[PDB]
């Protein structure tokens, strides 16, 4: 609303008043006036910074900057009187600041200068700098990878509030998938620093643990990034095909180093939902066996799980275990099993058997 | 027989399933103790498809 010069003269008179207040500040009623003067002074500091910021934005094409702001935020700016701007709506302030830093970071100019200007006028500097580094990393082989790793360290340093979807998206634009992976896992770890989600899931996701459920959900949101990246890789692998497929393979062989038990569980859930049961047999995970036996006893659609269990145990050469698995699978009263598949199982059973057990044989 | 059909799915890779199934089921019903390592190769190859 105010071009830079009126704001400069106003800041001149205002910082003059501030000088007076600081100079004379040492010189039920008195304490009351002291509270009122303290409020006046703190508001004055807020107002000096605010007018400096308004001039800062108007000197940098205010219309374009707030044009990037949200239309609802623009309308709220239309109804906001600057008294409410300084007093109550720090959100519009942070949003306009982010909008200007975003204008700069999309214009691919260094953010250090605007950052120092902000820190000097209304103390987002390091955030803007990292943003510039990342966005420029799309326009820069060895050096590109180096800058990608540096932006990765930067964005994982602030992994609490980093917009994981957009960061991973720009990391997908430069084929820097390892960045998306490490950033997803770092955001997960830092988001739930105690692992309340793992205790929740391990306790059976009992409904009473709102905090455990919440931390698990936040880890899930973090992992959703790597999930989407792998899904895009596989989709473009099927539509280039082999390139995005190697993207998928590299993403997954990365995610297979992951030690988060709930993450292995979710990965299993997705993969089985993804019908890649071969890749399921193809990767080493502790919880698979557990998660399997659990789901098999708990899903009530056990047929799928139990078959997969006989399979996996076979691939691990655990003959008698897979044996008993398929054995129950066959015996199970269920309408989804016709005599044929039953006998075919019992066959595979005796065969894995010849591969106490003598009793099992005698029974069978 | 199963080694052959295996190589068949091998070349097709590098019905066969239902045929292999018929063979394994035969092995099971057969009132004669085939040798052990026999059963071993049978089960393993039946899996690897």
């Amino acid at each position: 609303s105010v071009t830079p010069q009126h704001l400069e003269s106003v800041l001149k008179e205002l910082k003059g008043l501030l000088e007076f207040l600081d100079r004379y500040s040492q010189f039920e009623a008195q304490l009351a006036e002291q509270f009122s003067l303290q409020g006046i002074h703190q508001l004055v500091r807020k107002m000096c910074q605010a007018l400096a910021l308004w001039k800062l934005l108007c000197e940098h094409q205010f219309s374009l900057v707030v044009s990037d702001l949200q239309k609802e935020l623009q309308e709220q700016l239309k109804i906001t009187t600057f008294k409410d701007l300084v007093i109550r709506d720090k959100e519009l302030t942070g949003a306009l600041t982010a909008s200007l830093i975003s204008c700069y970071i999309r214009d691919n100019a260094s953010v250090d200068g605007i950052s120092y200007r902000l820190q000097e006028v209304c103390p987002d500097a390091v955030c803007s700098k990292a943003n510039e580094l990342l966005q420029r990393s799309r326009h820069v082989k060895q050096e590109k990878e180096r800058m990608l790793r540096e932006s990765l360290k930067e964005y994982q340093k602030i992994s609490q509030q980093v917009d994981l979807p957009n960061v991973c998206a720009q990391y997908r634009q430069v084929r820097f998938y390892e960045g998306v992976v490490e950033l997803c896992l770092s955001a997960a770890e830092k988001k739930d620093p105690q692992g309340l989600g793992l205790h929740f899931h391990k306790n059976g996701e009992p409904e009473e643990d709102m905090a455990g459920l919440q931390a698990f959900q936040e880890r899930l949101n973090s992992y959703k990034c790597i999930t989407d990246t792998l899904q895009e890789l596989v989709n473009q692998s099927k539509a280039s095909n082999e390139e995005a497929g190697i993207h998928f393979e590299q993403m997954l062989k990365l995610a297979q180093r992951s030690a988060d038990e709930l993450f292995n569980i979710a990965l299993f859930n997705w993969l089985i939902q993804a019908d890649l049961t071969d890749k399921l047999l193809e990767l080493n995970s502790p919880f698979l066996e557990p998660h399997l036996v659990r789901m098999a006893k708990l899903d009530q659609n056990k047929v799928r799980y139990m078959d997969l269990l006989w399979r996996y145990y076979e691939k691990n050469r655990n003959f008698s275990n897979a044996a008993r698995v398929v054995a129950k699978l066959a015996d199970m009263h269920s309408p989804e099993i016709s005599l044929k598949q039953r006998l075919e199982y019992i066959s595979r059973a005796i065969l894995s058997a010849k591969s106490a057990d003598g009793e099992f044989l005698h029974e069978l | 027989t199963m080694n052959i059909l295996f190589t068949q799915y091998k070349r097709l890779k590098g019905v066969l399933r239902s045929q292999a199934r018929a063979l394994i089921t035969f092995a099971g019903m057969i009132p004669y103790r085939m040798s052990g390592d026999t059963n071993a190769r049978l089960v393993q190859m039946e899996v690897l498809m």
